[PDB]
RNA sequence: AAUUCCUUGUCGGGUAAGUUCCGACCUGCACGAAUGGCGUAAUGAUGGCCAGGCUGUCUCCACCCGAGACUCAGUGAAAU
RNA sequence: GCUCGCCGGAAGACCAAGGGUUCCUGUCCAACGUUAAUCGGGGCAGGGUGAGUCGACCCCUAAGGCGAGGCCGAAAGGCGUAGUCGAUGGGAAACAGGUUAAUAUUCCUGUACUUGGUGUUACUGCGAAGGGGGGACGGAGAAGGCUAUGUUGGCCGGGCGACGGUUGUCCCGGUUUAAGCGUGUAGGCUGGUUUUCCAGGCAAAUCCGGAAAAUCAAGGCUGAGGCGUGAUGACGAGGCACUACGGUGCUGAAGCAACAAAUGCCCUGCUUCCAGGAAAAGCCUCUAAGCAUCAGGUAACAUCAAAUCGUACCCCAAACCGACACAGGUGGUCAGGUAGAGAAUACCAAGGCGCUUGAGAGAACUCGGGUGAAGGAACUAGGCAAAAUGGUGCCGUAACUUCGGGAGAAGGCACGCUGAUAUGUAGGUGAGGUCCCUCGCGGAUGGAGCUGAAAUCAGUCGAAGAUACCAGCUGGCUGCAACUGUUUAUUAAAAACACAGCACUGUGCAAACACGAAAGUGGACGUAUACGGUGUGACGCCUGCCCGGUGCCGGAAGGUUAAU
RNA sequence: AGGACCGAACCGACUAAUGUUGAAAAAUUAGCGGAUGACUUGUGGCUGGGGGUGAAAGGCCAAUCAAACCGGGAGAUAGCU
RNA sequence: GAGGGCGCUUACCACUUUGUGAUUCAUGACUGGGGUGAAGUCGUAACAAGGUAACCGUAGGGGAACCUGCGGUUGGAUCA
């Protein structure tokens, strides 16, 4: 939408939420839920491997096809709803021979439209292609980085890729973080915008709202001892050293990647 | 009060348990030690 | 002043007297604008002060009641 | 024994893990037990808890653990697929009248039900460690249909009384009851049939999934109570004969209706919210294999076993834990009457207990209580401690404010009981007659029966009605942290810590990163509106100077400079 | 509708009180604070000693703790009581 | 005796006490801006192309007259 809320105690009444009332609010189809048990940020035989997440609620995962199994078979948007799991929404794709699957959402919130893949197929964004049959300045919706490997970057909230580049058998995307890449043209393009595109304009409201999102607390490495965290120093408020990780190493402006697989196909990188 | 001492079976022989302790090197060794010392039993969860 | 040593500074408000408090003065041993600088709705089993209420806190305690104490028959420790 | 005092949402009764004969009876004196023991929970000899259904196991699964083949590590050992363990959760099936010194859904009796087997009959395609369905899940709230229970009638049985009155300005006890099966109602939910085509469900499929034309809707699915039915029974005030007595044990009357509400049922219903809230097997279907010498299925009748271990008792405790029989710990089940909103609190049932060292005395002092003259914080570093206030309905209510708040600001008024309006109003319920009948255990309409406020008015008592229990320190100035929340368990609950938010920054997914050299796993099966690291901490108004130091990012030539 | 009003259970541990060879190796009482919430909690599993786990106090880890408990090097070493 | 007063009493009641909130004149440590004299100090802001054309509006900045940026004007001189 967004709305504003309304206080029930002190304070609330400036805090937003999103609200959309085209989605469906019933139930998800249930041959694609998993168990998907929480870890609590604490690895195999650990201890914490990874900080601050802890807690529940208790919530299913919802398998989606991003790999997008089969070829050129028709289909139609049954249903569009809302998925915990993520934050763009989902669709549910009914194949014309009954075959059901969850899908990454476009940016439409319209019902019963039929979509299907190929290059005789309708040139609307929805109907995914392979990125040799389509011209310069196009937004890709959600692509893959190797053909028939599935769906990854821009998969959050009205984000989008776009490609600024084509030359024989590889394209050139330019990504909204500052990167520009090549891929193959044998990947596949679904083409346009993903849904939702409002969950930036919420704001929680309360300290609480958070602890049945995952989230647990965790102390300032700079209120305690540095035999517990490695920010900590003696009396506090003017520590005279730089800013630390919980292994002392620098948390202002290091650069960490080194990958150095991918990276004769990057062109541009963020700042 | 609260005693340190709860008392469950279930927890006291996966816990103090003779079938893991028969089952784990360092458990092993406690049965080792206990036919060498001679004792009536070498399990204590009875 | 949650910051100022000599120093219990000064004046207005104030108390029977205030090294209290509030406000003003700058008359702050190196307060000072992202650890911000300053106000500030809401919150306080909250420090520094005032008034209003109420009192065995006090002037100063007087009596009344139980259960110990005291005394008796039995059980019967420790530091040293 | 009798009388007394106490608990009675427990100080009663049942229970899982807990322990395991401490149960029931006789007996003991030696040891033990806060005194003394005639007593035992301590000793000795006797008596006893029977199951297809209730518990656990047989069968299933979460978090997790273990693990052939496959991998890591001197090695022990560790991962991890097939596989297999795994309860705090899922697994066809039960009720309660008798019989005793302990127990019984188990024995006795009556009846129902589950899985497989063996027969008997009719018809017959059944079926997997495979497909589809189911299992299947959160938080809150208000209606509709009900019910154990209580309260009061009718019904059954009885009293009219000692002290003042009680044959009528009423009182005592009874009025109980089933799993299952039926009707399927209430409540809830909801479109079928026919012909027919099809790129899906790892193979296959008449199941499920996709779609058209035709036609019609008043049918379907799900399920409390009521009533039926288990029951022409059991039980039950009573009835009857007898050991001259421990009970005996056959037989039996009334056994109906309203009203208020669940902590119970319809209800793994409905509406609503956003945190969208286990899986698998048994179970239901589809098909492969297998087979017709059948096996299996549907319906009906007969009929066999159903092991394994459990079952006593203590149980919020001298049978569980506290060194000890110690003011302690303590998951679950249950909810009578008066008052009350209530599981507060005050008095009592059913039921249980009398705190297992006591007896005198009536010293201060001391723990804990009651009342208090004339003033008042004059006390104390601190109005500390104590005290006042206090209920629950209505009126009234400032500065400041971000106009949400502040606010229970501040302040004021009223309070019993009786009677009447109305011999009981208003609220709720509801029968007869009548009306309407997608037809009836129904609806509309109106008030016989029931339940029944509160207010007002007028009396009435005392100085006194919040008549007991119940139950706020308020306002003014100022510091500080925005707030609810957290913490040194055991001298600090705070101004520190945490937080929506705000800022700085890492990260292109085989992400960054962690622990492990790795094996893996978590991040995450998320994807820059996402995730990691750090600081800062509502909001409003604003926010000067510095690159010498210390770290980062980019520039990339050159310098110091390694192995070579 | 509520990290809302009030208030038992329950939980917290701010003030008062009793206790100190305790009834209790911090427990028991009253007031106070919270009381569908960032609440409170039963059973299992996972993590451990230079190692865990922490809305942090260098707090706590089976009565023991800024290195618990048990077994060894080891009758360690001590210009010292 | 009665009738009526005086007395008593129900009703209203001046006078009169408190709480809590407004209102109004004057006054208050101190302080911002206004007025003032005087060949002050510092700069020279408008009048002329007024010394970098000026003015309307407006945010920021300096010790200040004002300066800078942007929109609006040309009531303004110079080839014009």
């Amino acid at each position: 939408a967004v709305v504003k809320c309304k206080p029930t105690s002190p304070g609330r009444r400036h805090v937003v939420k999103v609200v959309n009332p085209e989605l469906h609010k019933g139930k998800p189809f249930a041959p694609l839920l998993e168990k998907n048990s929480k870890s609590g940020g604490r690895n195999n035989n650990g201890r914490i491997t990874t900080r601050h997440i802890g807690g529940g609620h208790k919530q299913a995962y919802r398998i989606v096809d991003f790999k997008r199994n089969k070829d050129g078979i028709p289909a139609v948007v049954e249903r569009l709803e809302y998925d915990p799991n993520r934050s763009a929404n989902i669709a549910l794709v009914l194949y014309k021979d009954g075959e059901r699957r969850y899908i990454l959402a476009p940016k439409g919130l319209k019902a019963g439209d039929q979509i299907q893949s190929g290059v005789d197929a309708a040139i609307k964004p929805g109907n995914t292609l392979p990125m040799r049959n389509i011209p310069v300045g196009s937004t890709v919706h959600n692509v893959e980085m190797k053909p028939g490997k599935g769906g990854q970057l821009a998969r959050s909230a009205g984000t989008y890729v776009q490609i600024v580049a084509r030359d024989g058998a590889y394209v050139t995307l330019r990504l909204r973080s500052g990167e520009m890449r090549k891929v193959e043209a044998d990947c596949r393009a679904t083409l346009g915008e993903v849904g939702n595109a409002e969950h930036m304009l919420r704001v929680l409201g309360k300290a609480g709202a958070a602890r049945w999102r995952g989230v647990r607390p965790t102390v300032r490495g700079t209120a305690m001892n540095p035999v517990d965290h490695p920010h900590g120093g003696g009396e506090g408020r003017n520590f005279g050293k730089h800013p630390v990780t919980p292994w002392g190493v620098q948390t202002k402006g290091k650069k960490t990647r080194s990958n150095k697989r991918t990276d004769k196909f990057i062109v541009r990188r963020r700042s | 009060m609260k005693r340190t001492f709860q008392p469950s079976v279930l927890k006291r022989n996966r816990s103090h348990g003779f079938r893991a302790r028969m089952a784990t090197k360092n458990g092993r060794q406690v049965l080792a030690r206990r036919r060498a010392k001679g004792r009536a039993r070498l399990t204590v969860s009875k």
